[PDB]
């Protein structure tokens, strides 16, 4: 047994950006 | 005044006129519409069939202002759902935006950078399409300067962010050659002083390291681990978070890759990370620790020397349940590959009580982990004839009182592990 991958949300940065 | 609150139909009227200036005004109006605080009518704009018109305005070198307006409008449409982003791509916007990266007007090429970011950020497919249309060279060329500090702050943040999206997504992961191309620049951005650039650079590295060991290797090979450990100590949470994720990803690799973060002094930051106010950092840090305890004994010994076992005990004792589960793992891994002396030390740090307390958790997975650990420890005491003394300790703090209760548990693997312990080590 060993390393377990980084799995599940975070949640990371937003995929996109709207310019206001 | 004359570009404020236009109706989609007026925009259509102006854009369809045979007047370039009329088209410019209509396009700016479209842009302001798509830039309003909330619920921009992206679909209305799309149904009106305006995307093709905007894409064509992108190619009007003669009228840079309409290039900018249509670019901003297209950017915001591309910032929506996949369908909305698809609409932009289907309009032939990718090649048109790549051509604008060469514009003499910084604010225009910057808009192209942003749009390309939204398109790539949608997912693997559009990401790889952007790359196939040759975006990387132009993008990187924009950063080919003696000192990044001479670039406009926002301009640098946009390129960095867009590059991080070209590094984003996993099924499949970015093309290997594309990664190699981008990495050097990314390594330079990781040494820039602006916190947003650092955050996004760290996110980029976190994406590239979220995969097979070969992927982690091409990043480690660039020598960024030390810079990452440094950023790991940053005071800005937006930097520490992605930095920690990158470091956490790297230690899911080989023992050798894991040794690189240790050699860089990463362990010295964990007393702080493991007690961090932000629940998420605490969870990621404990998860990172668990993979380090799944390494070599000499690596488990580093965890020991840096005095991190007490911190693991502490996080197993009190913390968000998800962090505690990660703690459980760190313990089961530690006991699994650790030496007898190391497993004794863990007990001497007080691992038993908090470990027993968790057995009352409603989660079959954690229980299995904890039971495994109990088993691993007994096995070490078996090698010292101390098995009895251990039984007492577990007995002293309602431990056995809980293993028997689980001896009736529903889960297959559970009751079994439960039983064995009650007989093989008790009565």
């Amino acid at each position: 047994c060993g390393k377990r991958s980084a799995e599940g949300s975070n949640p990371p940065k937003p995929l996109k950006k709207l310019r206001g | 005044q004359g570009t404020v609150n236009w109706s989609v139909e007026d925009i259509v009227k102006g854009i369809n006129s045979n007047n370039l200036e009329s088209q410019l005004q209509a396009t700016q109006a479209a842009r302001k519409l798509l830039s309003r605080e909330k619920q921009p009518p992206i679909d209305n704009i799309i149904r009106a069939g305006l995307i093709p018109k905007f894409v064509s305005f992108l190619g009007k070198t003669d009228c840079s202002p309409i290039q900018f307006e249509s670019a901003w409008a297209l950017t915001n449409i591309a910032s929506g759902t996949s369908e909305q982003t698809k609409a932009v791509v289907d309009g032939g916007a990718i090649p048109a935006f790549i051509s604008l990266l060469a514009s003499p007007h910084a604010h225009i090429s910057e808009q192209a950078v942003w749009a390309l970011g939204n398109i790539a950020g949608d997912g693997s497919a559009f990401r790889d399409l952007v790359i196939k249309h040759g975006a990387i060279d132009p993008l990187l060329a924009l950063l080919a300067v003696p000192d990044l500090s001479t670039l406009a702050c926002g301009y640098l943040r946009n390129l960095t962010w867009t590059l991080s999206n070209l590094c984003r997504n996993k099924n499949p992961a970015p093309p290997l050659d594309a990664v190699e191309q981008i990495l050097p620049t990314l390594v330079r951005l990781l040494h820039h002083n602006d916190p947003e650039v650092l955050a996004d650079s760290c996110w980029a590295i976190s994406y590239l390291t979220d995969g097979p060991n070969e992927r982690i290797e091409m990043v480690v090979k660039k020598g960024v681990v030390p810079q990452l450990v440094k950023l790991l100590g940053a005071t800005e949470l937006p930097i520490v978070t992605p930095a920690l994720r990158a470091i956490g990803n790297i230690v899911t690799g080989t023992d050798e890759q894991t040794q690189k973060v240790i050699d860089a002094g990463a362990l010295a930051v964990f007393p702080s990370l493991l007690t961090n106010p932000k629940t998420n950092i605490q969870k990621e840090a404990t998860w990172t620790m668990s993979n380090i305890t799944a390494g070599r004994q000499d690596q488990i010994q580093q965890v020991v020397n840096h005095g991190l076992v007490p911190f693991l005990v502490g996080v197993l004792s009190k913390a968000d349940f998800k962090t505690q589960k990660e703690a459980a793992w760190a313990i089961t891994n530690y006991t699994s590959g650790g030496t007898v002396e190391q497993i004794v030390y863990l007990v001497h740090c007080g691992i038993i009580e908090p470990l027993m307390n968790l057995l009352s958790a409603k989660d079959t997975k954690i229980i299995q982990v904890i039971l495994d650990a109990i088993s691993n420890i007994f096995q070490a005491a078996e090698k010292l004839g101390e098995t009895e003394k251990l039984s007492i300790m577990i007995e002293e703090c309602g431990g056995l009182d809980k293993i028997e209760a689980l001896q009736r548990h529903e889960n297959e693997s559970v009751y079994k592990a439960s039983l064995n312990l009650i007989e093989k080590y008790f009565s």
